């Protein structure tokens, strides 16, 4: 993305690192205060724009908790299915952009073909490739089209080979291991005290998953 | 083996009307594949399908050389596709407008236009409402 | 498909054909249809100089056989 | 005469060369950058048009503003734009860059990147599909093909 | 249930140590990665031939906006201003008055397309199917001003795309 | 996908897998782009009786 | 007709380095499940010409404060050295038949660092100077092991004459006599030309690019002649020329393959690679290759 980073170096080693943020401060939280809840839903697509549906689900769950209602079973199953699809999209993006920044660059294309297929799924369900605005605080906007589940099954029965190819390019490669092993080591106590969550916790051995 | 693929390349050269058509399609569309003709367009676009290609490559259009007012031998764009063939060509439907055409209306455009941006016939915005306050008109007669 | 990389490679190959081949032909043309003489170590150069002196045309590659022994 | 014919043909050659190799640097400010990377993904393959992926600013032919430009970020974008060699073109991608978008009425957002730099092509959408950005790039190519610099110099 | 990703212990027998030494000295895994890249070169690319080929879309896809009309040719919009009230981006501006025949019609209907977030809330708020978001996406522009649509431009878009728009609504309206 | 039997063997050996079994490119196995109309059932509150809103 | 020979050496090399960009783009694209350029020209074939014209018609951004002298000198030296390094090579017959041709090529490659030093110095920037210093350090470090490996290999040839390498490999390639040295030589030639995984760093930019790509092709041709000896029939040298060109093309495509297959090192990691893995093995194998001909009574002729 866009990042300013002011650091102090003693030769090769990094002595201090101070990141400067706010280059993408749009003032979303103040803008939300002038919209209704429905009108304020699409901001969450734009918040973490690699996992659009997951952001929508969090907001929808909060509004549902405040409203004292609950989505029907089919809506909940749809939401969990698309949350897992969104996790696949986000992890592809994260791993491949990490590798690209290090210098690998080939799995980026390999996996962005699959990312294009999952934008096809997002598009079929809502008409929009990224910012679907499908998950509403009462359920989902529209039902799945008739042939969507079969295409999702067809996609998901070939993805393991793609992950295998990614691993063959990365996992046992000695350049990759020398670029990644023992870098950014964080203890469990520091991870907990610094407010970390997700893999940043679980990579340190903490057993936690919401 | 190799003989088979070279025979198929020779058939591709043959099926575009000879050498001239082969170079024409190669230099106009960068592709020399042959598919079954699905429809002709009233502006001259031709539509082909090939269901043994993978999804996305199984349908294509060869554009006309002359749409409404410009030579389009080189300067083609995707906005030249009329709406019915646009719907078929984007796989929004399995049905070409030949087998089942769109519903006819007296207001639907009979002549499709491409994107007219950067041309004298581009769109220029303006206010479509009348003047709210109208001013007082002094008399033409003298007062004294 | 992958064989569409072949044209450019072919062009590149043709370019890399030109220098070496050219050299060979030029060495045939300036050397009377024979490989250009190699002269290391200065005994070879002495042989070339003797050839150039005995050619009669100031050209080392004009070889004199037994027809010149009289 | 031949005097205008020669400049016409030479202008055609220069325009063809300039548009058949467009090297962009992209300001991946926000989520329109994901769609531009999808334009470089295998399905569309921007490189096959001669448009390389991630050129450096000092050898960039066109700038693609893809995302929201905030007040904190505007001077950096103008500084980057000034550095680029001429002839330089700017493509404005998405609602945020075109006119502020969903953050138009914000205290920290530039209401359109054309307050800061001149813009050649405006690609609409939130985000535009990678295919729409490709249509915009090809429209910029046609716009370059239309320009005629040597004739103006000869006729002036 | 939890899994361990990196909790393996290398064997210390002579054969395993020799295998790891052979990997270090002969670059076996590097050759394996080269082999995958080579294999992957020998398959069909995923690139489509735009603009002669187009990416797949669906009836639900939201593109450029259009104002529709009834089969008699009379416009569907009744100036209820629900689309303007629901717009998250305040991109719609509307003014209305009685027509010459007393009909409730708009005199101003603008959509700022540089403010629009293309959410499609406007077409799902419309009670008469007047404003829709059509399937066009190749409408890039060379100036900012040509992306500020008024009623004439949007009505022209409707008259231009009515065939495809009606077909898409026919395909999709049973899911709404 | 259509490839010569020798290209398939070469790519399979270099990769170490069977590439034809699981291909990256979609073919006629996908669903049709024209589908039958749906029906979309109603929810629990679509009763004609015993359905006062204050109870839900 | 010596000028014609010089021109027929220079011009085809520049065309080859122009179309190597096309080949690299095409090869990387197909390894990435896409294509390279296929729009400009029948098969992308006019893409290099469009690139060159566009580069030559773009505004040049002179630093407006830097040393204009060295700013203009650096590309001259780079391209002159790149074109000079092709003269010694025998394909089969060399343009210039040097007794110590290998040493001459070593000296040219050693000079090739002044261009980096001067371009970094004349950028009028501290960060670019840091990058230039890193590049110079990497280059000199790896040319150490290039020189040692090269003399170890030449101990089986009998001299520094590049033509004799054809005679040495009349029956069998040198790759079978010493493959470990060839492996370290290949990695050192990757690191010498600043190619991935060792790529840590208008007009003059194109000049520098031309010099780097010419150096890539020449280094791969030198590797082919050194380790992959083609058979040369004195009555038809075109067979040798075709064989040598095919091997050079294969090695260049292997460079592209490697760039497409791996991540890149850190600076300290490639420094440690050299100084702690290649240098010890290079010294050990230099000792071994000194001892080998004497032990087995297989010393090459020339003295
Ligand atoms: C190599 C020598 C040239 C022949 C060749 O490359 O054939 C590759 C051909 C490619 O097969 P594939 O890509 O695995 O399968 C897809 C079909 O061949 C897909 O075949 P297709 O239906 O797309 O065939 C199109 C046809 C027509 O293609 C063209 O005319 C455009 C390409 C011309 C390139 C020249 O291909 C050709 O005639 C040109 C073949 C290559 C010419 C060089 O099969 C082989 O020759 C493999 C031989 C072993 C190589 C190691
Ligand atoms: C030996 C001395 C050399 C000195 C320097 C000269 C530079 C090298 C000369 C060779 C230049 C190569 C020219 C290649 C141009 C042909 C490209 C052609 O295919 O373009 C088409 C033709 O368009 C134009 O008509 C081409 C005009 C190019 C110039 C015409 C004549 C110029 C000759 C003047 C040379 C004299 C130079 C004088 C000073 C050196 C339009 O295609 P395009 O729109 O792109 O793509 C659209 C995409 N589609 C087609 C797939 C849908
Ligand atoms: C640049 C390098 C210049 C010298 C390269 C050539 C050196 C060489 O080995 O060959 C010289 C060649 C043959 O040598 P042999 O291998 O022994 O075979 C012939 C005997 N039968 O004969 C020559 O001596 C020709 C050159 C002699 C005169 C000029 C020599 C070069 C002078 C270079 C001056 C430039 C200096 C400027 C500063 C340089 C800073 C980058
Ligand atoms: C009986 C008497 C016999 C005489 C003795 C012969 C015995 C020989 C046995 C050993 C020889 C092997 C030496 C060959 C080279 C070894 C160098 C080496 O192994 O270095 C590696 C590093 O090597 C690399 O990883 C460099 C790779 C860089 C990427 C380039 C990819 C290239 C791979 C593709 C194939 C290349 C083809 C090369 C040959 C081309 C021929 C022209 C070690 O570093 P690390 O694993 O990081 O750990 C060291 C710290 N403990
Ligand atoms: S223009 Fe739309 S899609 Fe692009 S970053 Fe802004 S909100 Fe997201
Ligand atoms: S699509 Fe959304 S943002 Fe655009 S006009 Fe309709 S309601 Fe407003
Ligand atoms: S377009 Fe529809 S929702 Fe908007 S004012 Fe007209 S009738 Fe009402």
């Amino acid at each position: 993305g866009v990042l300013r980073l002011v650091m102090e170096l003693s030769g090769e080693m990094v002595r201090k690192c101070d990141p400067h943020i706010g280059l993408l401060h749009r003032g979303t939280e103040k803008l939300i205060e002038y919209k209704t809840y429905l009108q304020a839903l699409p901001y969450f697509d734009r918040l973490d724009y690699v996992s659009m549906m997951c952001n929508e689900q969090a907001y929808s769950l909060a509004v549902e908790k405040l409203l004292n209602i609950q989505p029907p079973p089919r809506a909940q199953w749809i939401r969990v299915l698309f949350g897992e699809i969104t996790r696949l999209l986000n992890h592809i993006m994260a791993v491949t952009t990490h590798a690209l920044d290090i210098g690998a660059m080939t799995p980026f294309f390999w996996m962005f073909e699959e990312r294009e297929k999952m934008f096809e799924f997002y598009e079929r369900v809502s008409g929009a490739r990224m910012h679907a605005a499908y998950i509403r605080p009462g359920g989902v906007h529209q039902d799945l089209p008739l042939g969507l589940l079969d295409d999702i099954y067809e996609f998901s029965k070939n993805f393991s080979f793609r992950i295998d190819e990614l691993e063959e390019m990365l996992t046992n490669n000695r350049i990759w291991r020398n670029r990644t092993v023992d870098i950014g080591v964080v203890t469990a106590e520091d991870a907990l005290n610094y407010g970390f969550s997700g893999v940043m916790l679980r990579g340190s051995g903490i057993q936690w998953d919401l | 083996e190799l003989v088979q693929v070279l025979r198929r390349g020779l058939q591709q050269v043959s099926g575009h009307g000879g050498l001239r058509g082969y170079l024409r399609v190669l230099f106009r569309a960068n592709d020399v594949r042959v598919g079954t003709l699905v429809g002709e367009d009233k502006y001259g676009n031709k539509y082909y399908e090939d269901n043994k290609q993978f999804f996305g490559r199984h349908r294509w259009v060869i554009y006309t050389t002359e749409m409404n007012g410009r030579d389009t031998f080189w300067d083609v764009d995707g906005s030249m596709v009329p709406p019915e063939w646009h719907r078929w060509l984007h796989c929004m439907t399995d049905d070409p407008p030949t087998t089942k055409p769109p519903t006819a209306r007296k207001y639907i455009w009979t002549n499709h236009k491409f994107n007219v941006s950067g041309t004298p016939q581009q769109y220029v915005p303006y206010s479509t409402t009348r003047k709210k306050i109208q001013e007082w008109v002094p008399p033409s007669t003298p007062y004294k | 498909m992958w064989f569409e990389i072949l044209p450019g490679i072919a062009v590149m190959a043709a370019c890399l054909f030109i220098p070496g081949m050219a050299t060979a032909h030029i060495h045939k043309f300036t050397n009377g249809g024979k490989e250009k003489r190699v002269a290391h170590f200065s005994y070879q150069w002495n042989l070339m100089e003797r050839d150039r002196r005995i050619s009669g045309v100031n050209r080392y590659h004009v070889t004199k056989g037994l027809e010149n022994i009289d | 005469s031949r005097g205008e014919y020669v400049v016409a043909k030479l202008d055609d050659l220069v325009n063809w060369a300039r548009r058949s190799s467009l090297w962009p640097m992209t300001f991946g400010l926000a989520c329109c950058a994901v769609e531009m990377m999808h334009m470089a993904a295998p399905r569309y393959d921007m490189d096959r048009f001669g448009v390389v992926f991630r050129a450096s600013p000092r050898q960039s032919d066109v700038m693609i503003v893809a995302g929201t430009l905030t007040n904190k970020m505007a001077p950096a974008l103008r500084k980057v734009y000034d550095q680029m060699p001429e002839p330089r073109y700017v493509v404005s991608m998405g609602s945020c860059a075109n006119g502020g978008g969903y953050y138009h009425y914000s205290y920290s957002v530039v209401r359109g990147c054309d307050r800061i730099v001149p813009v050649d092509i405006y690609v609409p959408g939130c985000p535009p599909t990678a295919e729409a950005l490709l249509y915009g790039i090809l429209q910029l190519q046609r716009k370059i093909k239309r320009e005629k610099r040597l004739r103006i110099w000869y006729r002036r | 249930t939890y899994k361990f990703v990196n909790m393996r212990e290398p064997s210390m027998d002579m054969k395993s140590v020799t295998d790891r030494a052979a990997q270090t000295l002969l670059w076996t895994e590097l050759v394996r990665g080269l082999g995958m890249t080579l294999s992957y070169l020998f398959r069909e690319p995923a690139t489509i031939n735009y603009p002669f080929e187009k990416g797949p879309l669906s009836p639900r896809f939201r593109g450029e906006h259009a104002l529709r009309r009834y089969p008699s040719g009379e416009e569907r919009c009744i100036a209820c201003k629900l689309c303007e009230a629901v717009c998250p981006a305040q991109a719609i501006t509307i003014e209305a008055e009685p027509r010459a025949d007393g009909s409730r019609r708009t005199t101003r209907y603008d959509i700022d397309m540089t403010k629009c977030i293309y959410c499609g809330f406007c077409q799902e708020a419309c009670p008469v199917d007047a404003i829709v978001e059509g399937p066009n996406f190749e409408f890039s522009t060379e100036t900012h001003e040509e992306l500020l649509y008024n009623k004439e431009k949007l009505l022209n878009n409707g008259d231009k795309w009515e065939a495809e728009i009606a077909a898409n609504i026919q395909a999709d309206y049973l899911y709404r | 996908a259509s490839a010569t039997r020798v290209i398939q063997l070469l790519r399979n050996w270099a990769s170490g897998r069977d590439l034809q079994a699981k291909l990256q490119l979609r073919y006629q196995e996908i669903s049709k782009r024209t589908q039958p109309p749906p029906k979309l059932p109603v929810g629990p509150s679509h009763k004609l009786s015993n359905n006062y809103y204050c109870t839900r | 007709m010596f000028m014609i020979n010089i021109l027929s050496l220079i011009i085809p090399i520049l065309l080859a380095v122009a179309f190597l960009t096309l080949v690299e783009r095409k090869v990387l694209g197909y390894m990435q499940l896409r294509k390279g350029p296929n729009v400009v020209g029948p098969y992308g074939l006019l893409q290099p010409i469009a690139d060159a014209l566009k580069l030559f018609t773009k505004e040049p951004l002179r630093p407006a404060t830097s040393s204009i002298s060295m700013f203009i000198i650096a590309p001259i030296l780079a391209l002159s050295l790149a074109l000079t390094m092709w003269v010694p090579l025998p394909m089969p017959y060399p343009l210039i038949n040097m007794n110590l041709g290998v040493l001459f090529m070593l000296a040219m490659s050693s000079l090739a660092v002044y261009s980096i030093l001067w371009s970094g110095w004349a950028s009028n920037s501290k960060y670019a100077l840091i990058g230039a210093l890193r590049a110079v350090a990497q280059t000199i470090s790896y040319e150490v092991t290039l020189a040692i490996i090269l003399l170890s290999v030449l101990l089986m040839n009998g001299s520094y004459t590049l033509s004799t390498l054809i005679t040495t490999q009349e029956h069998i390639w040198m790759i079978f006599t010493s493959w470990p040295l060839a492996m370290m030589w290949f990695i050192s030639t990757l690191a010498e030309t600043n190619r991935a995984p060792f790529d840590l760093t208008a007009g003059p930019f194109a000049m520098f690019f031309m010099a780097e790509y010419a150096n890539i092709i020449m280094m791969n041709a030198f590797t082919a002649i050194l380790f992959l000896g083609a058979s040369h029939d004195p009555h038809t040298p075109e067979l040798y020329t075709i064989n040598f060109v095919l091997k050079t093309l294969a090695l260049t495509i292997t460079f592209l393959w490697i760039r497409a297959s791996y991540p890149r090192f850190r600076y300290d990691q490639l420094m440690h690679l050299l100084w702690k893995s290649f240098l010890p093995l290079t010294l050990a194998l230099c000792m071994w290759h000194i001892s080998l001909p004497i032990m087995t009574a297989s010393i090459p002729p020339q003295s």
